[PDB]
Formats: C-alpha cells, sequence, structure tokens
RNA sequence: GGAGCCAGCGAGUCUAACCUUGGCCGAGAGGUCUUGGUAAUCUUGUGAAACUCCGUCGUGCUGGGGAUAGAGCAUUGUAAUU
C-alpha cells in the first residue's frame, strides 16, 4: 500500500512527510500556495503524502495547473498580466527558469541597462 | 536509518506488551528506546491514557508525564 | 447567581464557541480558508473550520466586560509582531476585513447593537444568553 | 508578429495615449494621472515634424527629457539621449513601450580593477 | 497557529490642515464620510513586545535562516530609470 517515493510533474517527492509540505519540492509550489490547493482538493491535510490514492494526486496535480477555474483569486498568482497577452499563469517546474533567462534576455535585446549590466557582470 | 511515521502491525503489537514495563514513560522515551516519530508518540499517549494502562501524574503539552501504574 | 466575571476565560470561549457553531444562524464570510487575519502573520489559521466561530466568541466576551468598542481597537488588540527579515521586530495591527464582518455577523442574531458615542455596547439579549453559557460551565463541573 | 500585452501591432500605431495607459502597469498609470507635465509636448511637436518632413529616417532630434515615458506615437523615430556628458543615438522599437529614456543611456562607466 | 492580556517618558491645527476616535469599502498596503483637541480635559487605559495557556512539527541546512531574483498592486513628490 504505501509507497516510499513517487514522481509526479518530472520531480520526486517522498512518502514520509506531509502532503502539504511534501508539494513544495516542485518549483513554484510554495507553502501557501500548496495549502490552498490541498483545501480545494478537500484531501485530508494530515495525511502523510504516501497514504494517497492514484486519483488523489490527480485532481490535485489538474488543480494546480489551472487555478483560475476553481476561482483562486488570481491576485494569489505570480505571472499576472502576462507582457505578451494579458492572461493570469502559475509558472511550474522546468518552466520556471525559462521564463526567467527569457525575460532577462529580451531586456538584452533591446538594450536596456538591466539586461546589459546583468550579462556585463557575466 | 529513520524514525517510522506510520503504524506498522508488528510495531502496534509490541507498544502494548514493552509500555507497562517502564517506571516512567514520555514523548522522549517513546523516541528513543522503541523507534517512532514523535509526531507518533503524542498520539500513542492519548491512546494509552484513554485505555488506561498508563498513569498521568501531570501534563503541560510542552511536558508530560505518566507513570507504571 | 453568576456572570461571565466568574469563569475561566479559555474555557467559556471554548464552550460559547462550541455553542455558536452548532446554532448555525452566524454567517460565514465565504472568502474564509484563504485569509491570513493578519499581514503580520505567516500561514492562515490551522484549525480550517472552526476559527472564525472561536473569533465571534472572544469577541463577543470582550465587548460585554467593557463600556464599548470600535474596530479600530480591535485590530490593536488582536495585532502582533512582523519579523521584517533582516531588520529588528515591529508591532503591526490585525486585518480590519476580518473584524468588521464579525460585528456585523453578531448583531444580526442580536447579541450586539450599535451604542451612542460611537461603537457597539452589549444587547440585553446578549447578556441573558452569555449569562446562561457561563452557567453552564461551571455546573459541568 | 509583435503584440503588446494581447494587442497586435496593426491596432497600435492607430491607438491614442489615452488608449495605451489603460493597459500600462501601475506606476505609468500615476503618472498620468497624477497629469504628465507641458514639457513632453514641445518635445513631441518637434518630433512630429522631423517624421513628417522625413525624406524616407527622420535623423535624430536630441534632448535632455530622461524621465520621459515611451509611447507609441513615437515608434520608428531617431532620438539622442544626453548622458550628462554626452549624446547616445537610439531608435524606437516597439518592443521599447512603456519604458523610461533614460534606461538607455549609461550615466557611468564599468570599473574593472585593470 | 489560536486564546489570555499588562506600562512610562513624549508630541500634536485657524498662520491654517497637525495628532486622529467612530461608520462604510478592500486579502492587504490603502481609500472614503464625519468628529474631539491650542490639550492633567481629545488621539490615549497610547489594550507595546518579550511573556502565559492549548495544539501542529520531531532532530532531517528541517516547517531553522531569508540574502539574491521574477511578476503585479498602492502611497509621498515637479520627478521614483541606476
Amino acid at each position: 500500500s504505501f509507497q516510499h517515493i513517487l514522481r509526479l510533474l518530472n520531480t520526486n517527492v517522498d512518502g514520509n512527510i506531509k502532503i502539504v509540505y511534501a508539494l513544495t519540492t516542485i518549483k513554484g509550489v510554495g507553502r501557501r500556495y500548496s495549502n490552498l490547493v490541498c483545501k480545494k482538493a478537500d484531501v485530508d491535510l494530515h495525511k502523510r503524502a504516501g497514504e494517497l490514492t492514484q486519483e488523489e494526486l490527480e485532481r490535485i496535480v489538474q488543480i494546480m495547473q489551472n487555478p483560475t477555474h476553481y476561482k483562486i483569486p488570481a491576485w494569489f498568482l505570480n505571472r499576472q498580466n502576462d507582457i505578451t497577452d494579458g492572461k493570469d499563469y502559475h509558472t511550474l517546474a522546468n518552466n520556471v527558469e525559462s521564463k526567467l533567462r527569457d525575460d532577462l534576455e529580451r531586456l538584452k535585446k533591446i538594450r536596456a541597462h538591466r539586461g546589459i549590466r546583468h550579462f556585463w557582470g557575466l | 536509518a529513520q524514525h517510522a511515521v506510520i503504524l506498522d502491525q508488528e510495531k502496534y503489537d509490541r507498544i502494548l506488551k514493552e509500555v507497562p514495563t517502564y517506571r516512567y514513560v514520555s514523548v522522549s522515551v517513546l523516541v528513543d528506546r522503541l523507534k517512532i516519530g514523535g509526531s507518533l508518540a503524542r498520539i500513542a499517549l492519548r491512546h494509552l491514557e484513554k485505555e488506561g494502562i498508563i498513569k498521568p501524574i501531570s501534563k503541560h503539552s510542552k511536558q508530560a508525564i505518566y507513570t507504571r501504574a | 447567581g453568576v456572570s461571565v466575571r466568574d469563569v475561566a476565560a479559555q474555557d467559556f470561549i471554548n464552550a460559547y464557541a462550541s455553542f455558536l457553531q452548532r446554532q448555525g444562524k452566524l454567517e460565514v464570510p465565504g472568502y474564509v480558508d484563504i485569509v491570513k487575519t493578519s499581514s503580520g502573520n505567516e500561514m492562515p489559521p490551522q484549525d480550517a473550520e472552526g476559527w472564525f466561530y472561536k473569533r465571534a466568541a472572544s469577541v463577543a466576551r470582550h465587548i460585554y466586560m467593557r463600556k464599548q468598542v470600535g474596530v479600530g481597537k480591535l485590530n490593536k488588540l488582536y495585532g502582533g509582531a512582523k519579523s521584517r527579515g533582516v531588520r529588528p521586530y515591529k508591532h503591526i495591527d490585525a486585518s480590519g476585513s476580518i473584524n468588521r464582518k464579525v460585528l456585523q455577523a453578531l448583531e444580526k442574531i442580536g447579541i450586539v447593537e450599535i451604542s451612542p458615542k460611537g461603537g457597539r455596547r452589549i444587547s440585553e439579549n446578549g447578556q441573558r444568553d452569555l449569562d446562561r453559557i457561563a452557567a453552564q460551565t461551571l455546573e459541568e463541573d | 508578429t509583435h503584440s503588446y500585452r494581447g494587442v497586435d501591432l496593426e491596432k497600435l500605431l492607430e491607438m491614442s495615449t489615452e488608449d495605451f495607459v489603460k493597459l500600462a502597469p501601475a506606476r505609468v498609470r500615476r503618472r498620468f494621472a497624477r497629469g504628465m507635465t507641458s514639457k513632453p509636448a514641445g518635445f513631441m511637436k518637434k518630433l512630429r515634424a522631423a517624421k513628417l518632413a522625413a525624406p524616407e529616417k527622420p535623423a535624430p532630434v536630441r534632448t535632455h527629457m530622461r524621465n520621459m515615458i515611451i509611447v507609441p506615437e513615437m515608434i520608428g523615430s531617431v532620438v539622442g539621449i544626453y548622458n550628462g556628458k554626452a549624446f547616445n543615438q537610439v531608435e524606437i522599437r516597439p518592443e521599447m513601450l512603456g519604458h523610461y529614456l533614460g534606461e538607455f543611456s549609461i550615466t557611468y562607466t564599468p570599473v574593472r580593477h585593470g
């Protein structure tokens, strides 16, 4: 039954830890984001992560990447009012450090001070 | 090694026979000579006291003191 | 006879909060479980369901013992220290939006009423209600 | 194509300034709401004529106005931006929208301990 | 995390706009309509923090620690880009 290791969003998560805290291994999932997602999923916050069933790890993932569908208040999100299109996003896993290392290069292309100083230090 | 955080049937059987042996029991004692994590020990004491196997003398959240009787 | 002053604080409050929740008339704001209750806090309230009832009880008692109170004084009362990172700690007030709705809710069930000279004062029905729970709490001993 | 916060470039250029600010972040909105000074108007007037009479690019107009917001009306102009000492010459590409002019002219020289 | 709950020394507008209670809106920062005080009189019992009680965590750079950095929302100012 109990599984000592699990894998989701291409990240490893160990079962021995409280579910709310275990999830924070994923880039972009902080303590508060993790806490609210669990409540919306109505999982038992006091369970340890290795106890959850597959159809409970789904729904969780299905919320983390669609937060606006469950009326999380948008002011909770880390990519409000995107520069290209005015959508609100939350950035997860390897997608973080791809929008980073992109806005830095976008500044470099336009010869802005902040871009210049950054790459000059490198 | 790591302390256990979920209760297997073997340790449950172990707890019920071993704990009545000790003069003094506390969170620290169960974590030491048994190998459960601290979050189990807080649950075990409330259960064993309710069940009547150990006798309280004082309770303080940050300390607890139970005796053989 | 018995008065609220005859009972220990964190014993009256637990009893009354449990009672008040069972009646189910106390209207909750609905944004509960997102809010931190303070800009000084980290993490939301740990008792996810009950915490709104607990505060409703505390406010009622605090007003009963006093002449009148307003929302601003409650924010000072429930404030705390904020860490401010590497700089030294400082006092910070609690959320206004929580406390304001608490007072509005209690007023609908008639425990509290608006006072002249501003703020809120205990209603005579508030006295009668709280005095009854006090008696039960001692009698349970 | 380039797009600015969901609006396509071909609908820009036709856009007025007071429409543009509705899309802009908080600092820009405050700056215009608090009332931008008269000084940009004199610059814009001169800048407009150089474009209108242009033979094909308008050639530089130069200014000390480092605190001025880039606004779609001035896309494609060539501007010399003062540095406290010299002038640096820059052409307004669409990617520049919403920045300050001062960000494109560096007031100090990198230190090397060489 | 929830609950309990206690000081002393200061300073404040008509020259005009200082210290601000109370009601309403907002997750928050904050906004808005009124009000008392030229003060042992009103803000102010400055209901301060450490602290006390009940829970969660369990010795793992961990839920210790919060530098560096990204996105967004406000306030002062003629002007916040370095």
